[PDB]
């Protein structure tokens, strides 16, 4: 699995979290050196232990390629699709053989779904100028 | 390689000879890198020899790009331009041959532009290129500057947002052919305006056109009931 | 009595490629 993140503060939270519940994971914020991207990713590819994966989707996703991936889960939605779209698709590409699973996480009635009707607004306009 | 790569490539060939630039906006995971590596094999009249192509990109994507050319098309050696300061520098001064493909992080060459600017790379990738979205970007502002003859662009998703953006990723591609964003409303039948003037220059897919048996995505909205101290503190904001 | 800069533009020369390549493959992982 995949989680995506947009605040580096909730990717600590994530991180103390999956240490305490000793999953196993990795994670790759945008202050990660570019050989400590490259490590992560090989070892996240190649390696049939480490369960989750942790990113932010402008700077952990970008054109990363994890074809180990099973499933993708949003912790967070930008205040504009294709970001969101990318960071699934870094996993839901021709390097898979498998079955695809995509989750967002959203709070009814609080601020994210403002985001999400932003995002579906914005999804409809993005449709029209492609197909 | 496979055929709607193969077409692309013919495609990549009739525009480099014609002096287009172009995008190939296909859908993310089909595969620009593999429709892109294979210029340097398909164009082989020494040019990519004598001369360099270069990679602009984002720096999570320094991952791939030097592995890649090592397994697909090894024939052309590779120096990346990433890491310390001095490190670096150690690599890039003989370029003033093994340069015949440069890797390089946008807010590298958004730095060192008079250092890449010595340099004629002939033929340009610019990568996951929704990065040059606003005109308003000092990436924007440089990279028009480098004196390349085809520019490709690898748009992981192409456009998609308002009118200058629109512009500010056309006017990279053609520095001419456009005259204002402010014009550029005229340039429903806008919307045939802007398929007649990206038909010639950029690709397209939906997946399905090549992923005869890859799955589609579940997707799942999941909603989640917030807890008191969230209520608690979100009724205080 | 002239040439004598060949036998140091040799070892500088090898240098060169060399630590560019090291370079170049601290890039491997
Ligand atoms: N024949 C192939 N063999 C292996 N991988 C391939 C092949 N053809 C395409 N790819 C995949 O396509 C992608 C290369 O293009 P890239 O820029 O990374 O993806 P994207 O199209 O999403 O922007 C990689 O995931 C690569 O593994």
């Amino acid at each position: 699995v995949l989680i995506y993140s947009q605040m580096t503060r909730m990717i600590d939270l994530l991180e103390e979290y999956m240490v305490y519940r000793k999953h196993t994971y990795m994670r790759l914020d945008g202050s990660s050196k570019i050989s400590e991207r490259r490590d992560m990713v090989a070892d996240f590819q190649n390696r049939n232990d480490i369960f989750v994966f942790l990113l932010s989707t402008r700077a952990g996703g970008l054109g990363i390629n994890l074809t180990a991936a099973d499933t993708v889960i949003f912790y967070d939605s930008d205040w504009n699709p294709t970001v969101d779209q990318q960071a699934m698709d870094r996993a839901h590409r021709l390097g898979q053989t498998k079955q695809v699973t995509v989750y967002r996480l959203i709070c009814k009635g609080t601020i994210e779904e403002r985001i999400l009707q932003r995002a579906k607004e914005k999804s409809e306009i993005q449709r029209m100028v492609i197909s | 390689l496979k055929g709607y790569q193969l077409k692309g490539m013919n495609w990549l060939a009739n525009l480099y000879e014609q002096g287009i630039n172009g995008i190939l906006a296909d859908e993310m995971g089909l595969g620009k890198t593999v429709q892109s590596i294979a210029l340097l094999a398909h164009l082989a009249e020494r040019e990519n020899i004598w001369g360099p192509f270069l990679i602009i990109s984002p720096a999570s994507t320094l991952n791939n790009w030097h592995q890649e050319f090592t397994r697909f098309v090894p024939k052309f050696k590779v120096l990346p331009y990433w890491g310390n300061p001095h490190d670096r520098k150690v690599i890039r001064r003989f370029w003033s041959a093994p340069f015949h493909v440069v890797i390089t992080s946008y807010q590298l060459v958004v730095q060192d532009v008079k250092y890449f600017q010595r340099v004629k790379w002939q033929y340009m990738v610019l990568d996951e290129a929704q990065a040059l979205k606003s005109s308003s970007s000092v990436r924007w502002k440089i990279l028009l500057q480098f004196q390349c003859r085809n520019r490709l662009l690898l748009t992981g998703t192409p456009i998609q947002n308002t009118m200058a953006e629109l512009w500010a990723l056309l006017h990279f591609i053609m520095p001419t052919l456009f005259d204002s964003h402010e014009e550029f409303n005229e340039w429903e039948n806008q919307l045939s305006r802007l398929h007649m003037i990206l038909k010639p220059f950029m690709l397209r897919r939906i997946k399905k056109d090549v992923e005869n048996e890859l799955s589609d995505k579940i997707e799942i909205l999941m909603y989640c009931q917030l807890t008191s101290r969230q209520k608690l503190l979100y009724q205080a904001l | 009595l002239t040439e004598e800069m060949l036998l140091k533009r040799e070892e500088r020369a090898r240098k060169r490629r060399l630590q560019a390549a090291r370079r170049a493959e601290e890039h491997k992982n």
